[PDB]
Formats: C-alpha cells, sequence, structure tokens
C-alpha cells in the first residue's frame, strides 16, 4: 500500500470531524500500545527501506536528520538485544513522533507516478 | 521554398529566398565512391588545393569564401558571396575550373598540399574515434565495393599520389554529364542562368565518366582493439535504404524513435525512449546515436555508441538489439507518432539552417541522384503518412533475424563475439 | 534451396511445428523399421511359425 | 598496411546469386536436429516411465 | 588476505559461517535454522546406518525393522532417533515457519528465500510418507493406500497414474521397494534445496525483530552466533534424548507394530500427528476432488502473503491487531489438528469446516483487512491536518 492511498484514506477522515473525532483516539491508543516509542523510535523509523521509493527519500532527507535515524535505529537495536526498554525519559514524545520522512515519500511517489502515466500515454488524432 | 531547375546546356539549379549572402558552386555526381583502392583521396586532395592559400587569397582579395566538401556519391565546390557579387562567384569558378585547373597543380603548391592532407588524415586517425569508427563500419560493410572507400582516403593511397591522378580523375569525373551547378542564398533562378548561358564554351561535352560494378552489404566486422584508449567506441548496422526507397522516411523515423542519447545532459535522460530505462541503471553508456545512412546504391541503418563501462558492453549490446527486436512485433503508436514530431524538427532544422553552403550540398545531392528536389512540406506529408504497420514491415525485413556489421576500437575485449550479437537480432517464439 | 522458403520463408523452424513434426516422425519411423524387420526375418519369426501349426 | 584494406575472404565467401542458401541450409540443419532430439527424449523419457508400470509377472487373472 | 579468506573451498565456509555480518539484535526464534540443518543431518546418517540393515520386500521389511530394533547392536536407538527425529524436524519446521510469519519474514527482498522454503516443507512431507511406509506397519500400508489415491481426483487420468505409481493392482510389493528407493533420494533433493535457500538468504542478510534494516549495527557469525546455536543445539538434543530413551513411541501409532493387512483397516487409524491438521481440511469438504483440492491449497496459499500483507512495515512487533490475529490463527492450526485426531461426528465435523474457513480467511482476508487498517491508524495517529 503507497503512501499517497494511505494519505488519501487518512486525510478524508482528520478533515470530516464526525471521523475525526471518532478514530484519533482510537489510533492514538494502537500507537501506544504499538511501544515503538519506548524503544525511541519514531514511526518513519519503522517504515521498510528495502525498495526505490524509500531508497530515494533517504537518499534526499537532510545530513542532520539522516544522523538522527542512524542513532535511533542504533540504540532500538541494542535496548532489544538487552531486552529492556529505554529510561522513561528517553521515549520519544508524541510532539517528536513527526512524519519526517513521509514529505520526501510523497513526493516521490508522485514522481514515479507520473513517469508511469506518461510511459504509458496514448494519442488520439 | 523553392526548387527551379532547369537544363540549358549544363543542369543548373537554385533555391532563393532573401537571407543575406549568397553560395554559388558546382557538385559533381562522383565521389569517394568513384575512386579505387588505390588512387583513394584523390577527390580529398582536390578539395584541399582548391582551398589552398594561393587559391584562397584570390579569393579573399575579392571578398569571397570558399567551400568545399567531398562525400561517398558525390563532390562539391563552393563559393559564398555577398549577394549582388553574384557575377563575380561565376568568374572565381571559371577562373579556376578551365583557366587555373592547370595552374593550381603547380610542384610547390602540391608538395605542400600533399604535406597538410597527410597530417590531416593522420590526426583523423589517431584521434577522432567515433568517425574513425564509422568510417571502418562502412570499409567492412561494404568491403570490395565502391562503398567501402573512405572519404579522406588512406595514408598509403595517399602519400603515393601524383599530379597525373589528380588530372586523371579530374578528366574522368569533373564533365559536364557528371555536373550540376547549384546556387542558393537569395539569389534568382533567372539571375544565374543568364550569367551562365551569357559565355558559352562547352569543353568536354559528350563525354561520359567510367561505370563500375555495384555496391553490396557484407555482415561481417573489424574489431580495432586498442586497450589504451580510455573508451570504447563501437558502431553497428543493417543494410539499410538507399535514397530514392519507398521506405527512405520509414528508416529514418525508425532511427529516431530510438535517437540520440548523452548521459551528462540532464534533459537527455527524460526522454521518451524505453532504452533508457535499461541502460541508466548500471550507466551502460556515455552517449549513443542511431543514423539510416542513405547513398545512391545502399545505405546503413544502425546505432553508434561510446562507453567507459568496460565490463557490461555486452549488456549495452543486448538491451539496445531487444528494443530493436520490438519494431517487428510491439512498437506502439505513441512511439511511431512521438518519433514524427522529432524526425520533422531535426529535418526542418537541416533544411532550413541560416547557411547557405549547408542549402547548397543538400539541394545538390538530391538533385544530381533523382533530378530533383522533394520540398520540406512534400517530406511532412510522407512522414505523417507513416503507419505502425509500416515500421513493422520495414523492420521485418531490415532487422529481424539479418546480417549485421561491426566496427570498434579502444577497449572492446567485452565486446562479444560476432554470433552471439547476430542471435539478438530475434527472439524465441512457440 | 526455395523448397524452405516455400514452407518457413527465411525464417526458423519454430518449438511447436518441431514438436508436432516429431510425433509425427514417431509413429511412421517405428512402422517403417518394424516392417523392414519383419520382413527381413520371414520365415523365421511366430507369425510364420504359426501359420505352420493347427490344433 | 592499411585497416580499411580488408583482407581476401574470397575461398570462403559464397559467390551471393543466391542470398538465403546458407541460411535455408542452416535453418533445416537446425530444425531437423531439433526434431530428432525431441524424438528422442519423448522415447527416453517413455522408457523410463513404463519400466514403473506392472511388471510382466506381477499380472496374474486370478 | 588471511586463507580462510583467499581459499576457494574456505572462502565459502568463511562468508557463510565466520564473518557473515549478523544484525545484532536476533533473538533465539533466529536459532531454528541451524537446528534444521541439524535435523536433516541426523535423518540422513541415522537412516543410512539403518538401510544396511533393511530389506524393501513387503514380505520382509516389516521383519527387517524389527531385526533392527532386536539383533543390530544399538539398533534400536538409530530407529528411534530417525522416528522421534522426523517428528521433531517438523516441530522445528513449523516454529521456524512461525517465525517467518511473525516477523514479515516473507516479505521483499525475501519473497525467492521464503517460495525456496514452501517447496522444502512439501519435499519434507514427501519424504517423511516414504519413510512411514517402509515400516509396513498398517498405519503404512493405509497411508500408502489413502496417499496414492490423492491422484485418483485428477480428471480422467488419474486411476492410471495411480495404478502407475503402484506398480499394479494394489499397494503390492512394487510398491513398497520403489517407496524406498524414492525415501533415499529425496533428503538429497532437500539438501540441494537448502543450499539454494542459504544462497538466497545470502544475498540479503537475515531479518531482525524490529523489522527494520540490518546495516548500521553487524556484528560477525562467528563466536557470537556460532555459541548461541550451541545453546539451543543442546537443549534440543535433551529433549530429543527424553524421548528417544524415556518415551520413544509416545509420538507414534501403535498400529504400526502391527504388520500390513490389505484386506482389514483398523477402526483406529490415525494419521501422524504433523499431518492432522492438513488431513482435517480434507476430511471438512465432503466432496472427493474438492478435499484433495482445498487441501493442496492450504499449502500454497502460503505463497500468497507477500502480496496480501499490504503494511507498509515488516512484521509483528509493533502491531497490536496483527499480533492478536496471529494467535488466532497458531491456535486455530493447533485446533484443525486436534480436530484431525477426532471422530467424524457431530460437534467435530462444523467445527472444522469453520476453522478451516478462519485457515483461509486468514490470508485472504484477514491480513489485507488489517494491515490496511493499521497502515491508516498509524498515520492519523500523528498527523495533524
Ligand atoms: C529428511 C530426511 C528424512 C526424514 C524426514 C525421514 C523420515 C522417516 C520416517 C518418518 C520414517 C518412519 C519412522 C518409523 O519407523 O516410524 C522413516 C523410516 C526409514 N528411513 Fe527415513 N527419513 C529421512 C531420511 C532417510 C534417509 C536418507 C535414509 C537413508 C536410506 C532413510 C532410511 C530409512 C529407513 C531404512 C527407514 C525404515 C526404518 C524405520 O522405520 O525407522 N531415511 N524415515
Ligand atoms: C530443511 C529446512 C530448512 C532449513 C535447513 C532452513 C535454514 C535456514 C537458515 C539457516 C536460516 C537463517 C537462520 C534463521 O532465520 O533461522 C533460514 C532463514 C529463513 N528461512 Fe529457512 N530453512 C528451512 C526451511 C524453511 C521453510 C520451510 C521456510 C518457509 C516456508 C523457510 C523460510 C525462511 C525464511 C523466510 C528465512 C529468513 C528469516 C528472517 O531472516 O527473518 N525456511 N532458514
Ligand atoms: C545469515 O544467516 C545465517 C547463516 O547463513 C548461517 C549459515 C547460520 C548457521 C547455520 C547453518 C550453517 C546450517 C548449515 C547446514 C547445512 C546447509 C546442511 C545441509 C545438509 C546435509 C544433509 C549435509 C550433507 C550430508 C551427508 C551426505 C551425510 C554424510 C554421510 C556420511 C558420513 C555416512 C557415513 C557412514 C559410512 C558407513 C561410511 C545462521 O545461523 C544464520 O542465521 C543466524
Ligand atoms: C512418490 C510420492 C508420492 C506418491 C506422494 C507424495 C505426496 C503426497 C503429500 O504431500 C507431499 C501427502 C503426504 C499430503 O500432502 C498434502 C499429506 C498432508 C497427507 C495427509 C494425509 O495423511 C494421511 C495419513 O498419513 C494416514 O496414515 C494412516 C491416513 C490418512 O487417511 C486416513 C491420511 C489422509 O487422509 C491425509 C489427507
Amino acid at each position: 500500500q503507497s503512501f499517497t492511498s494511505i494519505a488519501r484514506i487518512g486525510d478524508y477522515i482528520l478533515k470530516s470531524p464526525v471521523l475525526s473525532k471518532l478514530c484519533v483516539p482510537v489510533a492514538n491508543q494502537f500507537i501506544n500500545l504499538a511501544g515503538y516509542k519506548k524503544l525511541g523510535l519514531k514511526f518513519d523509523d519503522l517504515i521498510a527501506e528495502e525498495n526505490p521509493i524509500m531508497q530515494t527519500a533517504l537518499r534526499r532527507l537532510p545530513e542532520d536528520e539522516s544522523y538522527a535515524r542512524a542513532y535511533r535505529i542504533i540504540r532500538a537495536h541494542q535496548t532489544e538485544l538487552t531486552h529492556h526498554l529505554l529510561p522513561r525519559n528517553e521515549w520519544i514524545k508524541a510532539q517528536e513522533d513527526v512524519p519526517y520522512l513521509l514529505p520526501y515519500i510523497l513526493e516521490a511517489e508522485a514522481a514515479a507516478k507520473e513517469k508511469d502515466e506518461l510511459d504509458n500515454i496514448e494519442v488520439s488524432k | 521554398a523553392e526548387v527551379t531547375q532547369l537544363s540549358n546546356g549544363i543542369v543548373v539549379a537554385t533555391e532563393h529566398n532573401p537571407a543575406h549572402t549568397a553560395s554559388v558552386g558546382v557538385v559533381f555526381g562522383s565521389g569517394a565512391a568513384n575512386e579505387n583502392p588505390y588512387n583513394n583521396g584523390v577527390s580529398n586532395l582536390w578539395k584541399n588545393i582548391f582551398l589552398s592559400k594561393e587559391n584562397s587569397a584570390v579569393a579573399a582579395k575579392e571578398g569571397l569564401a570558399l567551400s568545399s566538401n567531398i562525400s561517398r556519391d558525390f563532390q562539391s565546390y563552393i563559393v559564398s558571396s555577398l549577394p549582388g557579387s553574384t557575377d563575380k562567384s561565376l568568374d572565381f569558378l571559371n577562373q579556376s575550373f578551365i583557366q587555373q585547373k592547370a595552374n593550381l597543380l603547380s610542384s610547390s603548391n602540391f608538395e605542400a598540399t600533399k604535406k597538410s592532407v597527410l597530417k590531416q588524415v593522420q590526426d583523423f586517425e589517431d584521434n577522432d574515434h567515433p568517425n574513425r569508427v564509422l568510417e571502418h563500419l562502412h570499409s567492412t560493410a561494404f568491403q570490395n565495393t565502391p562503398l567501402s572507400l573512405p572519404t579522406r582516403g588512406t595514408l598509403e593511397s595517399l602519400e603515393n599520389l601524383v599530379v597525373a591522378d589528380l588530372e586523371s580523375f579530374a578528366n574522368n569525373h569533373f564533365l559536364n554529364s557528371n555536373a550540376v551547378v547549384v546556387g542558393t542564398g537569395n539569389i534568382k533562378h533567372e539571375d544565374l542562368v543568364n550569367s551562365i548561358e551569357s559565355k558559352n564554351l562547352s569543353l568536354q561535352t559528350g563525354t561520359k565518366p567510367v561505370l563500375k560494378k555495384k555496391a553490396a552489404f557484407l555482415g561481417s566486422e573489424v574489431r580495432l582493439r586498442d586497450d589504451t584508449l580510455p573508451k570504447a567506441w563501437i558502431s553497428l548496422a543493417v543494410e539499410g535504404e538507399p535514397v530514392n526507397s519507398p521506405n527512405y522516411f520509414v528508416a529514418k523515423l525508425a532511427a529516431q524513435i530510438f535517437g540520440s542519447y548523452n548521459a551528462f545532459e540532464p534533459a537527455s535522460r527524460l526522454q521518451g525512449i524505453k532504452l533508457l530505462d535499461n541502460i541508466q541503471e548500471y550507466q551502460l553508456c556515455d552517449n549513443f546515436n542511431h543514423f539510416s545512412l542513405s547513398y545512391k546504391d545502399s545505405g546503413l541503418w544502425g546505432f553508434s555508441t561510446a562507453t567507459r563501462n568496460v565490463t557490461m558492453i555486452d549488456d549495452l549490446i543486448h538491451f539496445t538489439l531487444k528494443q530493436w527486436n520490438r519494431l517487428t512485433i510491439s512498437v506502439t503508436d505513441t512511439e511511431v507518432e512521438r518519433a514524427k514530431s522529432l524526425l520533422k524538427l531535426q529535418l526542418g532544422q537541416l533544411y532550413e539552417s541560416g547557411n547557405p553552403v549547408n542549402d547548397a550540398n543538400l539541394l545538390g545531392a538530391e538533385v544530381l541522384i533523382k533530378g530533383s528536389k522533394l520540398s520540406l512540406g512534400e517530406a511532412f506529408k510522407k512522414i505523417d503518412a507513416i503507419t505502425v504497420k509500416d515500421v513493422k514491415a520495414w523492420a521485418g525485413k531490415r532487422l529481424w533475424d539479418q546480417d549485421i556489421a561491426i566496427a570498434g576500437t579502444g577497449q572492446i575485449e567485452g565486446l562479444l563475439d560476432y554470433m552471439r550479437i547476430r542471435s539478438d537480432m530475434s527472439m524465441m517464439r512457440w | 534451396s526455395s523448397l524452405y522458403k516455400t514452407f518457413f520463408k527465411r525464417n526458423a523452424v519454430f518449438v511447436g511445428t518441431i514438436f508436432a513434426g516429431a510425433f509425427v516422425f514417431q509413429t511412421v519411423f517405428d512402422t517403417a523399421i518394424t516392417s523392414w524387420y519383419e520382413n527381413h526375418n520371414k520365415g523365421k519369426l511366430w507369425k510364420d511359425v504359426k501359420a505352420r501349426i493347427a490344433a | 598496411k592499411s585497416t580499411y584494406r580488408t583482407p581476401n575472404f574470397d575461398d570462403v565467401l559464397k559467390e551471393n546469386n543466391d542470398a538465403d542458401k546458407g541460411r535455408s541450409y542452416a535453418y533445416f540443419m537446425v530444425g531437423a536436429m531439433g526434431l530428432l532430439s525431441s524424438a528422442g527424449a519423448k522415447s527416453t523419457v517413455e522408457t523410463f516411465i513404463s519400466s514403473m508400470t506392472a511388471t510382466a509377472d506381477v499380472l496374474a487373472m486370478a | 588476505m588471511a586463507f580462510r579468506k583467499s581459499n576457494v573451498y574456505l572462502s565459502l565456509v568463511n562468508s557463510y559461517i565466520i564473518d557473515s555480518p549478523q544484525p545484532s539484535s536476533i533473538n533465539y526464534w533466529w536459532n531454528m535454522g541451524s537446528l534444521l540443518g541439524l535435523c536433516l543431518v541426523i535423518q540422513i546418517v541415522t537412516g543410512i546406518f539403518m538401510a544396511m540393515h533393511y530389506s524393501s520386500n513387503i514380505e520382509l521389511a516389516f521383519s527387517s525393522v524389527e531385526h533392527i530394533m532386536r539383533d543390530v547392536h544399538n539398533g534400536y536407538i538409530l530407529r528411534y532417533l530417525h522416528a522421534n527425529g522426523a517428528s521433531f524436524f517438523f516441530m522445528v519446521m513449523f516454529m521456524h515457519m512461525a517465525k517467518g510469519l511473525y516477523y514479515g519474514s516473507y516479505r521483499s527482498p525475501r519473497v525467492t528465500l521464503w517460495n525456496v522454503g514452501v517447496i522444502i516443507f512439501t519435499l519434507t512431507i514427501a519424504t517423511a510418507f516414504l519413510g512411514y511406509c517402509c515400516v509396513y506397519g498398517q498405519m503404512s500400508h493405509w497411508g500408502a493406500t489413502v496417499i496414492t489415491n490423492l491422484f485418483s481426483a485428477i480428471p480422467f487420468v488419474g486411476n492410471d497414474i495411480v495404478s502407475w505409481l503402484w506398480g499394479g493392482f494394489s499397494v503390492s510389493n512394487p510398491t513398497i521397494q520403489r517407496f524406498f528407493a524414492l525415501h533415499y533420494l529425496v533428503p538429497f533433493i532437500i539438501a540441494a534445496m537448502v543450499i539454494m535457500h542459504l544462497m538466497a538468504l545470502h544475498i540479503h542478510g537475515s531479518s531482525n525483530p524490529l523489522g527494520i534494516t540490518g546495516n548500521l549495527d553487524r556484528i560477525p557469525m562467528h563466536s557470537y552466533f556460532i555459541f548461541k546455536d550451541l545453546v539451543t543445539v543442546f537443549l534440543f538434543m535433551l529433549i530429543l534424548a527424553l524421548f528417544v530413551f524415556y518415551s520413544p513411541n509416545t509420538l507414534g501409532h501403535p498400529d504400526n507394530y502391527i504388520p500390513g493387512n490389505p484386506l482389514v483397516t483398523p477402526a483406529s487409524i490415525v494419521p501422524e500427528w504433523y499431518l492432522l491438521p492438513f488431513y482435517a481440511i480434507l476430511r471438512s469438504i465432503p466432496d472427493k476432488l474438492l478435499g484433495v483440492i482445498t487441501m493442496f491449497a492450504a499449502i500454497l496459499v502460503l505463497l500468497v502473503l507477500p502480496f496480501t500483507d499490504r503494511s507498509v512495515v515488516r512484521g509483528n512487533t509493533f502491531k497490536v491487531l496483527s499480533k492478536f490475529f496471529f494467535f488466532i490463527f497458531v491456535f486455530n492450526f493447533v485446533l484443525l489438528g486436534q480436530i484431525g485426531a477426532c471422530h467424524v461426528e457431530v460437534p467435530y465435523v462444523l467445527m472444522g469446516q469453520i476453522a478451516t474457513f478462519i485457515y483461509f480467511a486468514y490470508f485472504l482476508i484477514i491480513v489485507p483487512v488489517i494491515s490496511t487498517i493499521e497502515n491508516v491508524l498509524f498515520y492519523i495517529g500523528r498527523v495533524n491536518k
């Protein structure tokens, strides 16, 4: 499933205040139960990276965010292998759990979708 | 857009458009395809004395500029004037090709010119690897046949050439029945044809050239391995179309489908060419360009390429030939349509540059072969009428399971054997 | 040869035609060989001996 | 010697008045080899596959 | 360079077993694969030494196995190792597969790895069936009969396949002799498929429990995971030893201590335990053809998971709904097996048909729906517009 599609569905829910007030609390509680914040991760650190979109996206990430992702991932592996969680003061807070990679991903998906569209354009006379 | 050609005693062809300058010249219907293995380079030598410091100063006093071009089927000697001096160009043409065609070949002039085309043709072989390869492509593709002779001649036939060889050639080919006088620029047809019918005197009229034996494509290769060069340069072609082939334009369009490429130009990486998806992943080449070369008797359809990726040359060749396979079986409407538009654009940029010397060469070569020039608007009618069905029928005859001709130089250890290349001229089917 | 250019016309023979020709060959060839073989051995076969026995 | 001067291949080159002579011969040979191979492979596979069918001594009519 | 690198044979050993970069955080669930290689070795070694004493003739096969039990020095150890080892081979394979399911190991770029795994699983199931027939007890004869008959469901040419597989009118001497020959062969084909499995593993390396890249922190196979493997190798051997010496027949069927009888099918016939879930699936369909199609499909549907897992993250570690339904799947699978062990009777027939539905619905319906929902939940829980 593409991030363009997740964004479509998600934004529709987020705007309509019927669904927005119904779902977001469910989603908030799902995210806390997931537990990745107790390992020091942001959600975007969790995205499977072994495909061309995510490699394009990670390539385009500014240096400082790149070094930070690298630390968070290494720190997560070390904590996982010790069968601990981090000290609570080290957990990622919800304010920090930003979609930092999302804009690069969406941009790359659009570029890719256009190429696929243009490689296959029909012509009418 | 004009094409006025009429024959008096000589055949006069013009095409006028208010531009700036005017170009006058004679274009002979014999080139390097008319030479021997042993006097190969006589035409190039003729060109070079015609532009010698002696003859070139006599023209520059009068405010005239000199230009010449040796090709395979033809040969041209051209003077550009400033357009009211359209008469003083015809003076320089005749003062050279009747009077001075016994004064240009003076011992000190010939030896200093021969010494200069020797440094010239040597420099070519030493350094111009793309054109060197393309010239050897013609050499092997058309071996033991008129189209195999290189236009600049070979170093060995050149250094053994004497004044009498120039003479004998000039006396057999610079004839009236093997000539066309061409005027481009802005000058009228009746402005030139009257200045020509002014002076009579025919000079060797009634004399024909010498006949020969027809050109033929032979599937083959010449491999000029040189591991000290930093790249590999290769050209590969099938037998293409002669000028005045029904498929003259289908062939040219087919070449535009794959077009040309330059890895370092951002825009070039973005063209609507399917082959580019394959070759850009591992960067299989620095550049390629497809061509449909057409001559009187035959032609070559194929591509040339240059690369520093010397361990993946086989992928370059394989992906390129798999694309060409598609022309017989699966080329799409929108590929054909893209090619139409780009063929028009490039054919336009050729036929209507702001330079009359190019116009003269294009006019001259055309009228020498078919006795007329097809107008740019007439070509576009032919180009637009081409269907996917046409390209497929053409490719199925010229491309599919057909012999090829190969030439290369530089680091071509990775260019696989002939039969491997030749097997890729088709696909397995049920 | 121009016998080739009538059927297959400068193209190679395709697997489907090859496979189909092979099924045909198998039957034709077997009958041709069995025929020659049984004929060459006329007199010696059980076929021939049974024609001279009855009970 | 000049590299543009192609060596003599006249002893090998078929004096081409028939264009598709070698092609028709090659493709007939390649086609015939393909035919007799497929029939051979078929017969070989059937030989092995049939060795697994009921043996002559176990077909008893009880 | 070091000799272990430069030598043509040793460099293979070095790149697979010594210097191979492992993600630092893989847990003991990643020890199952080495345990599978060990199992394969135990089965092959004990089988070859037994083959030395075994006769495949249908008159002699059962007695030749009793001869291994009674007369061959340490013969009962070889036979009990082989028989109990086959069971342990399946226990560990299910865990290896379940691990793959949980952690999204089937995902890109390890799809080829997963597909080769599914082939090995089919081959291993066929190999154990061939071996089980070689005992020629009662369960052997009727197992051979029922399973060769699976192919009779094939349109038009099905009964022809079966008589060809049998080598005659019924399961007889031809049948048991060719099943021994085949039982000897297929372990070596499994060995070649394991090499192909490790080849696909090597180009992308192992995954890890976080489901993210391992590239930022690797440690060498040698030392760390060699000695970590040793821990579970000994625990595996300990438990296998407790069965082989103290409880050698607990995982088998008493009817296979009765010589096969072509005229009598015991009322107590039950498949081997590791085949029970699949048996139940077949038994739930009251049609011959569709019964065998659905059962085979229960194995092939494993191939579909890379496409129906719509999630954007690999593995279930941080997925609340996926974890829950994964364990629904596991315990549903255990139920299928408990149904297989039961009689075709009222509550059981329906429970088996519903469990069968749940089995297929997991791959085809639950995972695509739930992974989509989780995708969206992850998004709207952090985006503020
Ligand atoms: C992946 C490998 C193998 C597996 C899963 C496997 C499994 C089995 C099974 C389930 C049985 C019946 C056990 C019982 O007695 O209840 C069996 C029997 C047998 N196997 Fe294997 N086997 C394997 C490899 C081999 C190999 C390579 C040989 C070598 C000839 C072999 C020879 C035998 C023999 C001689 C028997 C009959 C003795 C017995 O009943 O234990 N097996 N096998
Ligand atoms: C005789 C059978 C097999 C052998 C010897 C074997 C061996 C291995 C080994 C050594 C590993 C690496 C360590 C580990 O992750 O445990 C591995 C990984 C893997 N195997 Fe197998 N395997 C076998 C059967 C299978 C089967 C039946 C499947 C699935 C249907 C499978 C799926 C996988 C996958 C997906 C991985 C990668 C796991 C990850 O890194 O997340 N294997 N196997
Ligand atoms: C990146 O991931 C990896 C990884 O790559 C590896 C290698 C391991 C470690 C595990 C292994 C190396 C398993 C390896 C084992 C195999 C591939 C075995 C293949 C199977 C066989 C059956 C071997 C062949 C054996 C025989 C023919 C038997 C020999 C027979 C004999 C001696 C008969 C003797 C008797 C007489 C009478 C002469 C990991 O743990 C791991 O992740 C943590
Ligand atoms: C030369 C090799 C040949 C012909 C065969 C190999 C291929 C076949 C298989 O898979 C590879 C096959 C084992 C199948 O796989 C779908 C298993 C899940 C079998 C499941 C199985 O077991 C039974 C069993 O064990 C029995 O014992 C007493 C009795 C049985 O009836 C009562 C069965 C049974 O009704 C089924 C479905």
